[PDB]
């Protein structure tokens, strides 16, 4: 709410800073206002950038830095991969080891191709999904519910 | 003077000392005899120091082994300086009975912007920048640098000190802070590092709270080498505010924009760094996998692994993400919050930053910060603070609370908000030094009843006596006015501050005191808005200008350079016979630094009880938790933290050579029980159910005739 | 100052003596008076108050440094007393000359 306004109609947050943040591929700010004059024309295409859209490929978000939208995004999908807890593995080092190369590929995804990390991702998933994936997801609700009471 | 204590033999270097004396050094061996913490409570400002001093010197030669060496903490710079000089004195006076040296050393530290030899740093004063300064002219690659005598400037005196402070340590004597700044520019050596270095091998070392409480800077200059050392705190008796000023760190908007303004020079510093020198300084990783400071303590400390953070732009990237929770999360415009658990869980849910990476943050900025050779580190120290911040919320909440305030006191709205981090409970933080040290004496004057102490600090204590100075004289005759010439009610609570009749009596009865009092008085005030309220009615009638008449009259600002010379000039006034009559707020800075003695301050003046306002919501986590945990009322501490804090702008009258004084404190409330035994005893035992509600008119009477009293000599 | 320009010129063997009788405890004067004491002690005049109901401080380093004795009065009989005491000439000092 604090940005002087959007790139192009920078009226609306003067008045008011009700309107938020509409995160996209583009990772690249819009406004609710500004938002009904993608769908106008367009419909899912960023004004100045032109990157398209599937489905107007929006989601609120307060985060006033763009780079963080799709780091922040981007790090969520990756959470549902290696998300193995640390005392699966008794080496010291294989702790945040593995740590590192998901902050590397989150890195590696936000500006790089992700074409290598998803054909890499694939050979994780064709191991991790049969017990590591559905036993921690299965236990983040279980962790999740203790943890909020 | 050598005097026959129970359990040895004690030199002594002044004629005399009175009953309490003996009271005093008896207890302070009963609890050095037991090996065990305790607390105890002398009146005299000065004169217990000596004692203090010479019990332990005498104590030290008779079970060397017992005590390693005494670390007596002082308050401020300006009073530490005092304590050398009693300490100096002793020695000689040792010395010549003893009439050969022997192998005592004492020396005070003291932070490199008061002392400090090299011209570079000499014009500026702040404290960062000496810090900023120092390191980079000691940085290990301008010493690394140095070895390749480059064109550039070395700082040769910590060079110097290496190559000789290090062979040869300092035989023995007594430096004083001036005195050592001397013998660092005729070595051509640190006047800070070379006491540095003497902490190994030193009998005395003094330094303030700040030099051993805060885990930054306190752990490693109070490593375990003083495994069994005599650790004593002087005048100590706001320790828990110091002790909490140590962890709550205070995170603004400006100082949040600062760190995103200075995290962009960090990453443009790396891409130059990429360019320029990788190879090399890419070595920091590898010692990172093997596996400013920090804030953590001893046990609560943590070197395992640095984390997930393993590189400069991985780092980078999670400040950035902390730094946009706290941004996001301190722009909310709501009611205050509390959430000391709830916040890290937050925090770890919405931005996907878990607390173990977490808690070395702030550690790993210090290595890799040091990979970027930067200018220096006053630039970065907002960056700093966060991450301190940023480690100490993964660190404990246990007894903790995150505070977030976005719109501030005194302004109905302001685009500065402020968020908070302020501890509970102060035995969080000084447990080390109980722990770690077998003893810790807890030496105040003016203490507010010691049984509340343990409560708050968690410690078993050995001894639990309150001295009263006992003299020839009754040097202090203090009185409590709770009733005017119009036999009305005259406490300052908070319904009764707006009315006008009650600050009539106060304007009254300064005007009457003042007539009477000698040349030198001082009035404490509640709050800086209550004192201007006050001065302001005052002035509309002519009871101020009357007072302008009788005496000069001096007032206290917020500005610590108005009052500086406000105070300078209020001295001048009481070696004149104009007099005057400085008008300050008992929080203020001035009245904790500042000390009375003879002709100064002469009738100190206490305008209603000293309470913090009920609605700063800081004392609330810190008021309602004691409630919760140690099981103290929050009236009792809200009470016991009036009284000790007007006890501790009281006391000063009496600092010592038997100067009379009389303390009047204008209010009724302190002629309540409550607050008449939570006073200090040796103030309490003179005062009297004859003169505790003595009328306005008849607390001068009283007044004048006790100056004469102690006008006449001995 | 009114006593320091008549007796500047008195006789060096008479013993030049002042008794202040202060009454108000404040003292407004166009000049410091710290100053006027440096001048006392070469002129070598005695001054000694008798303060009333008030030790007042910049007096007390004018008597002993100057010489000179202070005091305040205990009551009126006490008062009495003190003026006979100045009666008698006072002791003189080294830097008394006869
Ligand atoms: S190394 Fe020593 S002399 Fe040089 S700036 Fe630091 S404290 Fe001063
Ligand atoms: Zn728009
Ligand atoms: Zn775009």
């Amino acid at each position: 709410m604090d940005d002087q306004g959007c790139p192009r109609c920078k009226t609306t947050k003067y008045r008011n800073p009700s309107l938020k943040l509409m995160v996209n591929v583009c990772g690249h700010t819009l406004c609710e206002s500004c938002v009904d004059l993608l769908f106008v024309r367009g419909a899912g295409n960023c004004p100045e950038c032109g990157t398209p859209l599937r489905k107007s490929n929006f989601r609120v978000q307060l985060f006033e830095d763009p780079t963080v939208d799709k780091e922040v995004e981007i790090r969520k999908k990756v959470l549902k991969i290696y998300n193995k807890r640390e005392e699966d593995f008794p080496s010291l080092r294989e702790y945040n080891d593995f740590l590192e190369e998901v902050e590397e590929i989150v890195f590696n995804l936000t500006n790089n191709v992700d074409l290598d990390n998803t054909k890499k991702k694939m050979e994780i998933y064709q191991k991790e999904n049969k017990d590591v994936i559905q036993k921690n997801k299965l236990k983040l609700t279980r962790e999740q519910e203790e943890l909020e009471e | 003077m050598k005097l026959n204590v129970d359990g040895l033999l004690v030199y002594f270097p002044y004629d005399y000392i009175y009953p309490e004396q003996f009271s005093y050094m008896r207890e302070l061996k009963r609890t050095l005899d037991a090996k065990g913490h305790g607390v105890l409570e002398m009146p005299s400002g000065t004169g217990k120091t000596v004692s203090l001093l010479a019990l332990i010197m005498a104590y030290q030669r008779a079970y060397p082994l017992e005590v390693t060496k005494l670390i007596y903490c002082s308050r401020t710079v300006p009073e530490i300086e005092k304590v050398i000089e009693e300490l100096r004195k002793l020695l000689n006076f040792y010395e010549k009975q003893e009439g050969e040296k022997l192998p005592f050393l004492g020396l005070a530290l003291s932070s490199r912007k008061n002392l400090c030899i090299h011209p570079e740093v000499t014009p500026l004063r702040f404290g960062k920048d000496v810090d900023g300064k120092c390191h980079s002219l000691t940085a290990s690659y301008v010493r690394a640098q140095y070895q390749h005598d480059t064109s550039l400037p070395h700082c040769r005196f910590y060079e110097e000190f290496d190559a000789h402070g290090r062979e040869v340590p300092l035989p023995a004597g007594i430096y004083n802070l001036d005195d050592l700044k001397a013998l660092g520019r005729r070595q051509g050596w640190c006047p800070y590092f070379l006491a540095r270095y003497s902490i190994l091998h030193a009998n005395v070392v003094v330094y303030s709270y700040h030099y051993l409480l805060d885990p930054k800077i306190a752990d490693l200059v109070s490593k375990e080498l003083a495994r069994k050392a005599v650790v004593v705190f002087d005048e100590a008796h706001n320790i828990d505010n110091v002790c909490i000023d140590s962890m709550s760190v205070n995170l603004t908007r400006r100082t949040l924009d600062r760190c995103q303004g200075n995290l962009e020079t960090l990453q443009k510093t790396v891409l130059r760094i990429k360019e320029t020198d990788e190879q090399r300084l890419r070595d920091e990783y590898r010692r990172l996998v093997e596996g400013a400071n920090p804030v953590l303590p001893d046990e609560v400390l943590q070197e395992a692994v640095p984390g997930s953070i393993r590189t400069a732009e991985h780092f980078l990237g999670f400040l950035r993400r902390l730094l946009e929770y706290v941004k996001w999360r301190l722009r909310v415009q709501h009611v205050v919050q509390e959430s000391p658990p709830a916040f890290l869980s937050g925090l770890a849910q919405r931005v996907c930053i878990q607390r173990k990476p977490l808690r070395f943050c702030a550690e790993r900025l210090r290595s890799l910060l040091h990979t970027l050779e930067i200018t220096d580190l006053a630039d970065f120290s907002p960056l700093t603070l966060l991450a301190n911040f940023a480690t100490l919320v993964s660190t404990y909440a246990k007894g903790f609370t995150i505070i977030i305030e976005p719109f501030d006191d005194r302004t109905p709205t302001i685009a500065n908000p402020i968020l908070h981090f302020s501890c509970m409970d102060a035995s969080l933080a000084i447990k080390p030094v109980f722990e770690r040290f077998q003893s810790v004496i807890i030496t105040s004057g003016t203490l507010s009843p010691l049984d509340i102490y343990p409560k708050i600090l968690d410690f078993h204590p050995v001894t639990m006596a309150t001295f009263t100075m006992t003299l020839a004289r009754v040097c202090l005759c203090p009185m409590i006015i709770g009733r005017g010439n119009d036999q009305v009610a005259i406490s300052s609570k908070f319904e009764t501050r707006e009315d006008i009749a009650v600050i009539r009596n106060y304007g009254n009865l300064l005007l009457e005191m003042s007539a009477v009092v000698p040349d030198g008085i001082v009035a404490f005030f509640t709050s800086y808005q209550y004192m201007e309220s006050t001065v302001a009615s005052w002035y509309e009638q002519g009871i101020l200008e009357n007072i302008q008449r009788n005496k000069l009259l001096f007032i206290e600002t917020q500005d610590g350079a108005e009052t500086s010379v406000a105070l300078e000039k209020y001295q001048e006034a009481c070696e004149n016979g104009r007099g005057a009559i400085l008008l300050s707020v008992a929080r203020g800075k001035v009245s904790e630094g500042i000390d009375f003695v003879h002709h100064y301050g002469r009738a100190v003046i206490m305008f209603g009880v000293p309470y913090v306002y009920t609605q700063s919501r800081i004392l609330k986590a810190r008021l309602e938790y004691l409630r919760d945990q140690f099981q103290i009322r929050e009236n009792d501490f809200l009470t016991f933290d009036a009284m000790r804090h007007a006890a501790q702008c009281v006391g000063r009258a009496i600092r010592g050579k038997t100067d009379y004084g009389l303390m009047v404190f204008a209010d009724k409330r302190f002629a309540r029980g409550d607050k008449r035994g939570k006073l200090p005893r040796w103030i309490q035992e003179h005062l009297t159910d004859a003169n505790l509600n003595l009328t306005v008119d008849e607390g001068v009477q009283v007044a004048k005739y006790f100056l004469r009293q102690m006008a006449q000599p001995f | 100052s009114i006593a320091m320009q008549t007796l500047k010129h008195m006789p060096g063997h008479t013993s030049r003596e002042v008794l202040i009788i202060f009454s108000s405890l404040t003292t407004c004067d166009p000049s410091n008076i710290y100053d006027l004491i440096k001048t006392l002690k070469a002129a070598k005049i005695r001054v000694s108050v008798i303060g009333l109901s008030a030790e007042v401080r910049v007096c007390t380093v004018l008597a002993r440094e100057t010489g000179g004795t202070y005091h305040v009065i205990l009551d009126e009989s006490h008062y009495k007393e003190l003026l006979t005491h100045h009666v008698s000439p006072p002791p003189a000092s080294s830097s008394s000359e006869c």
